[PDB]
Formats: C-alpha cells, sequence, structure tokens
C-alpha cells in the first residue's frame, strides 16, 4: 500500500481536544489534491466526517474539525467521547495510482 | 434517504470469480455513481473500480485492471460487479458507495471528491 | 358584480402533459383579473412557498405582468427551485434570481407520469461550461467537450450529450417520482396594472 500513513491509534482521555495525523507526499496530495475523512464502524458501514480538506458535512456537530498543511494534513475532535471509540480513514487522489487510502486510526478511549 | 442493499456472503475456491450487486433503493440512482472498494482483513481500504452508470463510462483501478468488470442499470438499477481468479489474497469485504454530486462539472472527474452513503458490505472467502 | 375576466389558469395548470425541465415555456399573463383562490382546488401540495407576497392576501394585492413557468422535476430536487439555492436543477436548468418574487406552487404526480416499462419524455441538463444568469434558458444540445480532443460534433469517449433523460416508473419510491412544479413570478412597474381581485358586492 502506498497510502496515506499515519500513526496507529491514540489513547482517549474524556472530553479533550485530540488530533490525529495524515501524511502523504507532495505528488500525491501536495499538488492540487484534496484528502477527505471518514469515520468508520467496524463491521458497518463508514460514515463520512469531512469533504474538500476543510469544509464540513451537515449532520455533524462542531466537535470534528480538521486542515491541511504543506505536505500532510490532519483532523481534530473536540470533547472526546466513548461512542467516538472507532476507525478513522483518510484518503485522496494519487497521480501515481487513480485513489489512495489512509491506514485507518482505532480510535479508543479508557 | 438511501440504502444500498446487497447481497449476502460467498465462499469458493481459488481461482474462481465471485458477482455481487449493489442494490440501491427506490432503484433510480440518478445520475449518482458508484464506487466498489475492498476491505482487507486486517488492513485499511482499496478502491478498486468507478463507474458512472447513466453516462457508462468505466474505471478500474491498475492493480486488478482486466480481472474485475462491472455494470449496472441505473432504472431500478443494481449495478454488478465480478472479480475473477479468487485466491488467498481476495478474500475480504465488499463496500459500494455514492458520490453525490450528479452534474457534469465534477462527475466526469467524478473520482476526486466524496461518497456519500455507504453499504453494509459482503464477505467473499476463498477455501483453503 | 360581473366577474368576467377571470385570468386563464385552468390551462397553466392540468394541462395534462408539462414540458421536461430542459426547456420551460414561459406564459404571460396580463389584462385579467386572477383569482388565485381556484388554484387552491387541486391536490395537497408538496410545497408551496410563498417568498415576496404574503399568500392569504393573493386577492387584493395588485400587479402589471405574471409570468407562469412549469415543469416536472424529480421530487427530493423540488426544493431547489428557491431563491439563492444552488445545485443541479438550479444551476444548469432553471436559475432564479435571488431579488425573486412570486409564489411556487409544487405538488405530486406519481400516477400521471409513469409507465410500467419506464418512462423517458423528461430530459434535464446534466453538463455545460459555466452556469446561468437568472431567468433564462438554454434549449441547445451541442455534444459536450470534455477532454482535450475534439468530439468531432458526434459523442464520443469523454464527449457526452449533456441532456439526461428521467427514469419515472410507478414502483419508484416517494421522492424520486415526478413531482409537477410551477412558478409564479410578479413584478411591479409603470404601466396599466389592471391585475386585481374579484371586488365583493352585494347585488
Ligand atoms: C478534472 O479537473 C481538473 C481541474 O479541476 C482538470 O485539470 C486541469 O483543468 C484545467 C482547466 O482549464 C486545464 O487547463 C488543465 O490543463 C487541466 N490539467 C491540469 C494538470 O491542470 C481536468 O481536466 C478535469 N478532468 C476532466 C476529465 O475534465
Ligand atoms: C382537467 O380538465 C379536464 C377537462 O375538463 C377535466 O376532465 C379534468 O377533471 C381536469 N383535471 C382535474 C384534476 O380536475
Amino acid at each position: 500500500q502506498p497510502g496515506l500513513t499515519q500513526p496507529p491509534s491514540v489513547s482517549g482521555a474524556p472530553g479533550q481536544r485530540v488530533t490525529i495525523s495524515c501524511t502523504g507526499s507532495r505528488s500525491n496530495i501536495g499538488a492540487v489534491y484534496a484528502v477527505h475523512w471518514y469515520q468508520h464502524v467496524p463491521g458497518a458501514a463508514p460514515k463520512l466526517l469531512i469533504y474538500e480538506n476543510n469544509n464540513r458535512p451537515s449532520g455533524i456537530p462542531d466537535r470534528f474539525s480538521g486542515s491541511k498543511s504543506g505536505t500532510s494534513a490532519s483532523l481534530v475532535i473536540t470533547g472526546l467521547q466513548a461512542e467516538d471509540e472507532a476507525d478513522y480513514l483518510c484518503q485522496s487522489y494519487d497521480r501515481s495510482v487513480g485513489v489512495v487510502f489512509g491506514g485507518g486510526t482505532r480510535l479508543t478511549v479508557l | 434517504e438511501v440504502q444500498l442493499v446487497e447481497s449476502g456472503a460467498e465462499v469458493k475456491n481459488p481461482g474462481s470469480s465471485v458477482k455481487v450487486s449493489c442494490k440501491a433503493s427506490e432503484g433510480t440512482f440518478g445520475s449518482y455513481p458508484i464506487i466498489w472498494v475492498r476491505q482487507a482483513p486486517g488492513q485499511g481500504l482499496e478502491w478498486v473500480g468507478g463507474i458512472i452508470p447513466i453516462l457508462g463510462t468505466v474505471i478500474y483501478a491498475q492493480k486488478f485492471q482486466g480481472r474485475v468488470t462491472i455494470t449496472g442499470d441505473t432504472y431500478a438499477g443494481s449495478a454488478h460487479m465480478e472479480l475473477s481468479g479468487l485466491r488467498s489474497e481476495d478474500t475480504a469485504v465488499f463496500y459500494c458507495a455514492r458520490g453525490s454530486y450528479d452534474y457534469g462539472d465534477r462527475l466526469l472527474n467524478y473520482t476526486y471528491y466524496a461518497m456519500d452513503v455507504w453499504g453494509p458490505g459482503t464477505t467473499v472467502t476463498v477455501s483453503s | 358584480p360581473n366577474i368576467t375576466n377571470l385570468c386563464p389558469f385552468h390551462e397553466v395548470f392540468n394541462a395534462t402533459t408539462f414540458a421536461s425541465v430542459y426547456a420551460w415555456n414561459r406564459k404571460r399573463i396580463s389584462n385579467c383579473v386572477a383569482d388565485y383562490s381556484v388554484i387552491y382546488n387541486f391536490a395537497p401540495f408538496f410545497a408551496f412557498k410563498c417568498y415576496g407576497v404574503s399568500p392569504t392576501k393573493l386577492n387584493d394585492l395588485c400587479f402589471t405582468n405574471v409570468y407562469a413557468d412549469s415543469f416536472v422535476i424529480r421530487g427530493n430536487e423540488v426544493s431547489q427551485i428557491a431563491p439563492g439555492q444552488t445545485g443541479n436543477i438550479a444551476d444548469y436548468n432553471y436559475k432564479l434570481p435571488d431579488d425573486f418574487t412570486g409564489c411556487v406552487i409544487a405538488w405530486n404526480s406519481n400516477n400521471l407520469d409513469s409507465k410500467p416499462s419506464g418512462n423517458y419524455n423528461y430530459l434535464y441538463r446534466l453538463l455545460r461550461k459555466s452556469k446561468l444568469k437568472p431567468f433564462e434558458r438554454d434549449i441547445s444540445t451541442e455534444i459536450y467537450q470534455a477532454g482535450n480532443k475534439p468530439c468531432n460534433g458526434v459523442a464520443g469517449p469523454n464527449c457526452y450529450s449533456p441532456l439526461q433523460s428521467y427514469g419515472f416508473r410507478p414502483t419508484y419510491g416517494v421522492g424520486h417520482q415526478p413531482y409537477r412544479v410551477v412558478v409564479l413570478s410578479f413584478e411591479l412597474l409603470h404601466a396599466p396594472a389592471t391585475v386585481c381581485g374579484p371586488k365583493k358586492s352585494t347585488n
């Protein structure tokens, strides 16, 4: 997988602001391409959270956010809660090979 | 609302082929085009195929190029996709999803922006 | 007490064949009496939204010219016919101006515009080069050009007919059946108004 690597998992304190990375090349994200943030329930159908690198789809309360910078992008949650324990995913296009997807981070809360 | 019904699990042997549909509620894909993605076990995601059904212009990932084909109806559409030459490294889950933009500015540029509503996915297994 | 110029509306409605939305009609009405009350004697409306003028008082409020438009659109797109509301059917086929005035009738016709095999007699625009200036129509069908190579005057790989047809069938669920939409546009200027409600008098 020539994908979007990011750190595997981050534990969850209750009710805070946590950031998650998504690092790729300039040749597949940096040039013009956009990243895309999905929320995945293990065993169920995933859900969209962020599109066009900045915009925020309706139905998602302002807890979630994110942006991009240079040769990477990132996502952020404010006010962490147990229901957010789930897979996270970031995807983009790839001058190299069509569409490219990241690892997915298993956000867990203890 | 939009729901993507899709067939049950598939069990078979190496080298064979599997065909599964993406049954869509109320039948009118209505220029909302379909992306076919694999869920590899213990791993991330890999896009496989993409079809804009009304225009009928179809693209495939280079890894499986010529290994998989996709078709769709778009009027009570139930877009089908079949993967051939199943082996050990193909047992996975199958997801189909929309794009939710349905007009030309970005639908022939389709495979850039987004995939809005997804489906439960179907498990396909090789026998070994 | 002898009301006589009941403006012709029983024809702007009930025409039994609304034209497709890629090429909408435009019927100008003036110089009569427009008792909109009869309008409220059709089926319950999926949408009756009035934006400039309050709707109950439609009798006495007066006008110079009125414009009646009508077409057929997929149900979950009805909301796109409203001022300053982007999306396909409102940026490629019918663009209201965000200083619009007038009302927007929108009702259901699932019994009247489907066939067991499936109709295709409503085509809507799906491609162009840029959006529309408000209140403009483009009936033309130039084979759209996408790639860096010309289409050579016909359809071809990455060159496809910008119009695309609806598929209307009786089995389709609510929200993808054909809603029939009509839009009444108003305007006031320095001209013989002669568009008022019927006098409520006694013999
Ligand atoms: C997909 O969109 C991109 C840009 O949004 C298009 O790529 C460029 O489009 C501009 C438009 O004027 C051209 O001048 C450039 O030559 C295009 N290429 C590059 C590398 O910038 C692209 O054409 C769109 N795809 C399709 C199939 O229309
Ligand atoms: C439309 O006009 C015809 C002709 O008079 C009439 O039979 C029909 O009932 C009218 N439509 C409705 C909904 O009443």
